[PDB]
């Protein structure tokens, strides 16, 4: 498995630890703030609950499930 | 003297977040 790094400055990919393998993403704004979107913290994590955060810790049980840019054209 | 806070990541490249 791997996960996108915790985003320092280059967005690239890391492992994750033996007991982490899932991609988390924190985040305080979750819309649009302008310049870089949102603060999007990446991550590597172990769980994944969900029950309305209004700003919490998302993730999704894969590899590099976070990619924050997926800018792609066709 | 820029006293400069703890800032922290955006979506790629905002500089340091705070301004």
């Amino acid at each position: 498995i791997v996960c996108h790094t915790t985003a320092t400055s280059p967005i690239s990919a890391v492992t994750c630890p033996p007991g982490e393998n899932l991609c988390y993403r924190k985040m305080w704004c979750d819309a649009f703030c302008s310049s870089r979107g949102k603060v999007v913290e990446l991550g590597c994590a172990a769980t994944c609950p969900s029950k309305k955060p209004y700003e919490e810790v998302t993730c999704c049980s894969t590899d590099k499930c976070n990619p924050h840019p997926k800018q792609r054209p066709g | 003297i820029p006293g400069k806070r703890t800032e922290s990541f955006y979506e790629c490249c905002k500089e340091p977040y705070p301004d």
